[PDB]
């Protein structure tokens, strides 16, 4: 509901504002989510993590259809994906070294 | 203030543009030695 | 400018007319004959590259198994067909649209039907079921056109060598399931011709 | 007036100029994704697929960019622009990007279907005309890939406008000398076949096209 | 924008003669294809010879490109200019009229 | 000639036909379905039978839906506005077989299966092409291999 | 409330789709195709509904 623009009151840029928005609110939160992601990735753990990344990256999807979403939505989840690489790879086969034993 | 740890952002901030456009790790070259080896490796 | 001529004749009691001035009028009927004809001829022209598709490999040594149609031969044709009567039926509503259209079924109808000759022998080269086929694309023209041209069309049913039974007759009015099928697919293509 | 219409055709070259600058730079900045390319392979490393994500990228907003300025601006400047710059730029991309590590058989043909590629690519976007660094630095970068002396004297005494022949020649040189500067270890190697080159960096090399000197 | 202060405008600093002078030469049809290879190698590899590539470079690939607004933008005024010379450069009935 | 949607498309739409101006209405509309499909291209050959299978599914199947909201829209308007979306049509097919060729520039059948099978689709609500694609096959049978 | 009437759009509606979907084609999944396939009903989300 910025973008709902009978363009434009600003007129700055010729609807080229909220790309600037919603890119300066991916830049200051996205160090904030990196460490909420990353501390907090133990906190994020190999459960729900399934549906942090099932609810983010429908809302990284379904966005303007797109405008600009790129450093969030590709760096973040990429690493999203690098947690639950290490968090079933550590959960994998040294997690079943009862089979060891 | 722009010392070998502190030059580059907080020379870069909102009205820190109050010092030199490339003179913000210069912002010292008003004072006797300019910015502690290599003043100018921004406007580059 | 008859209209011209007759608000012309206002003062003006001269006679009115004398329509050897009209002469000019006959010039305008010159030009009339110079206009349509033109671009009659390049469209003719054009559905002279109509026996590009028709000759080569169509009613060739040729299977075709029921597909409804197939007909590349009627298909490109009525496609350029709809593409002139598509844009010009519009300002020119009603003009050549309909004479052109009709026409077209002449000069389709006889450069069509001077193909089933060479072909007489009613299986070549293997027409023996693409003489149904043949019968197909004979009977896709029924579009919307005018009767003297379906009797011309019909007269091309019985060109072949069978094509003189009456077999045939009844045998395509067996076939005329298949033709229904081409008449839902496709149907919207050319219902603009309706 | 002609001060004024003459300042705005000035105007017109700076601005276009600028745009072919633009794209043109984002063509040399994009052969940079060799740089690094994480190690282009010694001898092989078989397999070997594809396909160096970063020249994808190159393909990728090469096409949009074309896309977008095929939309706003008209036809014959972005031709233009797209043409000459594009073309050239891709040749001595190829040129400058034959310096870069020791070399692989394989990695010859994964590079080489990488080239190919690109040269799909701005082909794409226009090959009715010269699309000719395809052949020249297919053939060339090919002629790299090829590690014969003989080739290396047959070739470039029929073709290969390949100005940078010094380095050209003494690429292909470390090339089939890439191949063999590495086909043993320790030593990786005697430099007999170098020596071969030695003198082929005499022969097959310095006839260069008689200023015999390479 | 240039005022330096703070970056290395490589595309600005490929606004040089004879390159540039060159390159309006390689503007003048375009270049009429006589798109030398001797002027776009030697002045877009000239300053870029500064790595070169190479190798294992210290150069481009976000290294100080246009962004896509400026990008967006100077498209925008390079379309206004075109369609500024027909409209306003025909009128020199010559002339003074 | 903005809106990405259906609603406001749809609506001003028929709007426009309320007007009374309704071939100038279609034309627009076929010129947003066409930016449309032409902006739908914009997402990413990255290796040819995928790319081809996407195109022809993008352009075909968005034709399809835009005869169903063409006899949706033009309710009971004739035979001559559908010959303008017939021209639309045959346009777009020919740019399709445009942008196959646009890459022949170096192919594998099953990328043709998939055309074929989309155009069939097309026949689902009835139109033929595939005697385009056949004089394609004709004239290109080069990399059909 | 409006993004939860959003993600329950996407996320209810158009996945159950495109996952529903392809079943003719395998992937090439969540993607420009299924941005181009669906495009159904309950495609009429962003007229009003926030707005």
């Amino acid at each position: 509901d910025i973008n709902l623009n009978k363009a434009t009151e600003f007129i700055l840029v010729d609807n080229n504002y909220n790309s600037t928005n919603e890119f300066w609110d991916g830049l200051m939160d996205r160090l904030s989510p990196y460490l909420s992601y990353f501390i907090d990735e133990k906190l994020k753990t190999e459960e729900d993590m399934i549906k942090l990344k099932d609810f983010l990256c429908i809302y990284v999807a379904i966005l303007e259809n797109f405008k600009l979403n790129i450093e969030p939505l590709y760096k973040i989840l990429v690493s999203i994906f690098e947690k639950f690489c290490s968090v079933s790879l550590r959960a994998f086969d040294d997690e079943f070294q009862i089979l060891l034993n | 203030t722009v010392q070998p740890e502190l030059l580059e952002s907080l020379t870069k901030e909102g009205h820190l543009a109050d010092i030199g456009r490339d003179i913000i790790q210069s912002y010292i070259s008003n004072r006797e030695d300019f910015n502690h080896d290599n003043f100018i490796n921004s406007v580059k | 400018a008859f209209p011209n001529i007759l608000q012309y004749f206002d003062d003006a009691f001269e006679w009115n007319l004398a329509s050897k001035n009209l002469e000019l009028f006959s010039l305008l009927s010159k030009m009339e004959s110079s206009i349509f004809g033109n671009y009659l001829s390049d469209l003719k022209i054009n559905l002279r590259d109509t026996l590009e598709e028709k000759f080569h490999e169509i009613n060739w040594p040729m299977y075709t198994s029921n597909s409804f149609r197939v007909g590349d031969y009627i298909i490109e044709a009525l496609m350029i067909l709809i593409v002139v009567h598509s844009e010009c039926f519009r300002i020119g509503p009603q003009l050549i649209h309909k004479i052109l259209i009709e026409t077209q079924i002449f000069i389709a109808r006889y450069l069509f039907e001077a193909f089933k000759p060479y072909v007489g022998n009613l299986s070549n080269d293997g027409s023996l079921q693409i003489i149904v086929d043949l019968e197909f694309f004979q009977k896709v023209m029924g579009p919307l056109l005018e009767k003297d041209t379906e009797a011309t069309l019909r007269a091309c049913l019985q060109n072949c060598f069978q094509n003189d039974t009456n077999r045939l007759q009844k045998c395509i009015n067996e076939i005329n399931p298949i033709v229904s099928a081409n008449l839902k697919r496709t149907a919207i293509q050319f219902a603009a011709f309706s | 007036k002609f001060d004024e219409t003459i300042d705005g055709f000035k105007t017109l070259k700076f601005k276009l100029i600028t745009i072919l600058r633009f794209n043109i730079r984002a063509l040399c900045i994009y052969d940079i994704g060799s740089f690094f390319q994480n190690t282009k392979i010694w001898n092989m490393d078989v397999g070997s697929i594809e396909l160096d994500q970063n020249i994808a990228s190159l393909i990728s907003e090469l096409r949009r960019t074309e896309s977008k300025l095929k939309q706003q601006l008209p036809e014959k400047e972005k031709n233009s622009i797209f043409i000459g710059l594009d073309i050239v730029n891709n040749y001595a991309l190829i040129k400058g990007a034959k310096s870069i590590k020791v070399l692989n058989h394989n990695g010859i043909k994964k590079m080489l279907r990488n080239v190919n590629v690109l040269q799909h690519a701005y082909r794409n976007l226009s090959s009715e005309p010269s699309k000719i660094n395809m052949n020249v630095t297919m053939n060339f970068y090919s002629l790299c890939g090829s590690s014969e002396a003989e080739l290396f004297e047959y070739i470039k005494d029929n073709e290969l406008p390949h100005c940078s022949v010094e380095d050209l020649k003494t690429i292909l040189r470390l090339q089939f000398s890439e191949e063999m500067h590495r086909q043993l270890k320790r030593k990786e190697q005697s430099k007999e076949g170098a020596r071969t080159k030695i003198g082929k960096l005499k022969s097959k090399l310095n006839a260069v096209h008689t200023a015999n000197e390479k | 924008g240039t005022s330096d202060r703070h970056l290395t405008r490589k595309i600005i600093t490929a606004w040089l003669q004879n390159g540039i002078l060159m390159d309006q030469e390689q503007k003048i049809l375009n270049g009429d294809e006589t798109l030398f290879h001797e002027e776009s190698i030697e002045l877009f590899k000239e300053i870029p010879h500064f790595y070169q590539a190479g190798k294992g470079l210290s150069k481009s690939d976000l290294f100080n490109n246009l962004t896509l607004d400026t990008i967006l933008q100077f498209s925008a005024s390079v379309l206004w200019i075109l369609n500024w010379l027909p409209g306003l450069k025909k009128a020199i009935n010559i002339d003074e009229v | 000639l903005s809106s990405n949607e259906i609603v406001h498309l749809k609506s001003g739409t028929e709007n426009m036909i309320k007007l009374g101006l309704p071939e100038q209405a279609l034309d627009l509309f076929l010129q947003n379905r066409s930016n449309f499909i032409q902006d739908l291209i914009l997402q990413i050959v990255d290796n040819p039978t995928n790319y081809l299978t996407q195109l022809a599914v993008i352009r075909f199947q968005t034709i399809k839906k835009t005869v169903e909201d063409f006899q949706d829209i033009f309710k009971e308007l004739g035979a001559k506005i559908s010959s303008i979306l017939v021209d639309w049509c045959s346009d777009e097919v020919d740019n399709h077989f445009k942008l196959i060729d646009k890459q022949l520039l170096n192919l594998s059948p099953g990328s043709i299966k998939s055309s074929r099978k989309q155009i069939d689709g097309l026949k689902a609500v009835g139109l033929d092409f595939v005697y385009k694609l056949d004089e394609f096959i004709k004239k290109n049978s080069d990399k059909i291999r | 409330v409006g993004q939860e009437f959003v993600a329950i759009y996407e996320n209810e509606l158009l996945p159950q789709w495109l996952e529903t979907r392809s079943k003719m084609k395998l992937t090439n999944f969540k993607f420009n195709s299924p941005i181009e396939i669906s495009m159904r009903d309950e495609s009429f989300l962003a007229k009003l509904n926030l707005g």
